[PDB]
């Protein structure tokens, strides 16, 4: 097209990714080149139809999308840095003010898109690109649903809450709101809260980290289609977990954790949490840590 | 959500003068390409023909296709046809490419051979038609100009019956009124109304169409309970969208049987030539 | 350099809607269908079925091109 194709950005599953120049402006951009008689892939025609009815400084934009036949490459704006790069670098320190920012800005994004009806459903450390400027999007949009009107395999599995876990058709913000919780967790931890290798697996860690739930803390949870009774576990206290987390953060963590989706707290009511209104400002995009 | 769609901004024309100018526009164009031929009434006589076939395909779909689906590729097909010829592109083909891009993009997952196990020839034909619809999805996409999530009149439409059922007991059961108010909607789907106005004004002038043919007059609704006591222009304003509504649907005649039989000859040529 | 929550004052264009723990409340549950427990169970409430329907209704009622 108009697009010099500069790097390979990297490939997973539906698309190649590839740092891109408009030979039309100085803006680099991200062309997600979209791979294979199904027609154009759904997981870019999601990317296509939901960016398009978004604008938020805090989700990404769809710049353009061109290809031929059945094939398709979608245009985004480069985002230098990510979330999981930014968590993995062993030599960058997450003051609480980077962990506010970085919470904030996802919170934002995550509460215009879930007043426009959207779930991102795949938050993770890696699907949240920070521009060079330091505005944290939400990105990769290609599992994102509306909800208020879908399948429990969704977030990558670190990220899923206990209600994809136990085998959730519907669900609602808390998927994401527990990915936030999760990525949270690895601001403050510098690691995967919960690294389960299995469904199995990533009920067990929960269990063991946070406590069994029972019917006093997710009233229905029995009900869920993928549900087996786990041993009660203590829980390990949320202040022996993070230990660096004022009562504030523990507050956010401990609605951003809780075992009911519907308990937990939404994008709207996290932010309105003190957490978020408290004495250390959520510091600037401008001064973000680059990793 | 529609009022910050690009369905509002770029799908909701000022009046049916823009649509003609778009439409008459569009033929002229042709014309020019062409020459370096179908009128434009007659264009829309066709492109009204073939949005009838985009509904009965959608309405036998065999794993059943929802209102969203249909919604979506009838309203692809009329924002298709604003800017391009059925000259260039047979409404025939293009029809199927709506059907099958709304179907991905209201999540309605069906796979391509089951999406043309619905067509109404042999296998061939159905392998042929699946071809041509994979040949047009992109350039579809293309024309919708990457706008592709419609707002419907039928989620507005459940949001006025929950607020008729909860705040206006003078209606003493709204959903008497889905019935006729849904034959309106359909009504109103057939005309230029999609392009014209908001999916709410739709709901709502499709249910006001009901209520004022069940002799409900539902004047209070609309300043009492959705506040246009406050701003009487604001009423007045609704009351002359919904009027110009009602308008179209009454101005609105179907094709002719006999009249597209001589369209399609044309068509057929214009398609076998060039 | 304090945050403090402000809404998002994205306009409608339509009625004021009624947020959502009003919807029951002011009745307006008692007009769209419970969630099951297994919706509920996996955080799915017939409150937001509801408000996103209102919300549809009324988005650009008022909105002329
Ligand atoms: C290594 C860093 C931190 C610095 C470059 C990269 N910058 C960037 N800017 C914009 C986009 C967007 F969003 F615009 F595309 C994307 C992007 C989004 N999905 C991607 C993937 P996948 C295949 C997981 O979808 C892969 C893989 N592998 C690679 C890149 C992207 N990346 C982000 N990672």
């Amino acid at each position: 097209k108009r697009y010099e194709k500069l790097d390979f950005l990297g490939e997973g599953q539906f698309a190649t990714v590839y740092k891109a120049r408009d030979k039309n402006t100085n803006q680099i951009v991200a062309i997600k080149k979209i791979k294979l008689k199904d027609g154009i892939n759904r997981t870019a025609l999601r990317e296509i139809k939901l960016l398009q009815e978004l604008s938020h400084p805090n989700i990404i934009g769809l710049l353009d999308a061109f290809g031929h036949k059945s094939n398709i490459s979608l245009v985004f704006d480069f985002m230098e840095t990510d979330l999981e790069v930014i968590i993995k670098d062993n030599s960058l320190v997450l003051t609480p003010s980077h962990i506010k920012a970085y919470m904030l800005m996802t919170l934002q994004g995550l509460e215009y898109l879930h007043q426009h009806w959207i779930l991102h459903r795949d938050l993770k450390p890696n699907n949240l690109l920070l521009d060079e400027n330091g505005v944290l999007k939400l990105a990769d949009f290609g599992l994102a649903k509306s909800f208020g009107s879908y399948t429990h395999q969704v977030v990558t599995r670190w990220y899923r809450a206990p209600e994809l876990l136990f085998g959730a058709r519907m669900y609602g913000v808390g998927v994401d709101m527990w990915a936030v919780g999760c990525i949270l967790a690895e601001l403050l931890l510098r690691v995967p809260f919960l690294p389960g290798d299995s469904d199995l697996d990533q009920l067990t860690r929960i269990f063991e980290t946070l406590g069994t739930p029972t019917e006093e803390q997710w009233p229905d949870m029995c009900s869920l289609p993928d549900y087996v009774t786990f041993k009660s576990f203590p829980g390990i206290p949320l202040h022996h977990i993070f230990s660096a987390a004022g009562d504030d953060l523990l507050d956010l963590i401990q609605g951003l954790f809780l075992f009911n989706p519907c308990a937990r707290i939404t994008a709207t009511q996290a932010l309105k949490m003190k957490y978020f209104s408290n004495r250390p400002g959520p510091t600037p995009g401008c001064q973000l840590p680059r990793p | 959500m529609y009022h910050n769609s690009s369905q509002k901004r770029h799908w909701t024309f000022s009046s049916e003068e823009q649509l003609a100018r778009l439409r008459a526009d569009a033929n002229r164009k042709f014309r020019c390409k062409a020459v370096a031929f179908l009128e434009p009434h007659e264009e829309m006589t066709l492109c009204k023909y073939y949005e009838k076939r985009l509904l009965e395909f959608c309405s036998v779909f065999k794993p059943a296709m929802p209102r969203s689906v249909v919604g979506t590729a009838c309203m692809y097909f009329k924002r298709f046809y604003l800017n391009n010829s059925v000259m260039e592109y047979h409404p025939r083909i293009i029809m199927l490419t709506c059907a099958f891009l709304a179907c991905k993009v209201d999540e309605f997952n069906v796979s391509s051979p089951q999406f043309v196990g619905n067509l109404r020839e042999s296998p061939l034909g159905q392998e042929k038609a699946l071809e041509q619809i994979l040949e047009y999805e992109l350039l579809l996409i293309q024309q919708l100009n990457f706008h592709l999530i419609v707002h419907n009149p039928y989620r507005p439409f459940e949001g006025f019956l929950i607020d008729l059922k909860t705040r206006y007991p003078i209606l003493e059961n709204p959903e008497i009124l889905r019935k006729t108010a849904d034959d309106f909607l359909n009504r109103i789907a057939l005309t230029d109304a999609y392009l014209l106005y908001t999916p709410s004004q739709i709901a709502l002038t499709a249910i006001l169409s009901s209520a004022s043919r069940a002799g409900i007059t539902m004047e209070s609704y609309l300043s009492e309970s959705l506040m246009l006591k406050e701003n009487r222009t604001c009423l007045s304003q609704l009351l002359d969208i919904m009027k110009s509504m009602r308008n179209l649907v009454k101005k609105y005649e179907p094709p002719r049987s006999e009249e597209v039989a001589v369209l399609k000859q044309k068509l057929e040529r214009c398609h076998s030539a060039e | 350099a304090l945050y403090e929550y402000q809404p998002l004052q994205i306009e409608t264009y339509g009625p004021h809607v009624p947020e959502l723990e009003m919807l029951g409340r002011l009745g307006y549950l008692n007009h769209v269908r419970a969630a099951s427990p297994q919706d509920l169970a996996g955080g799915y409430t017939s409150s937001l079925a509801c408000h996103r329907a209102l919300q549809d209704a009324f988005s650009g009622l008022f909105w002329q091109p």
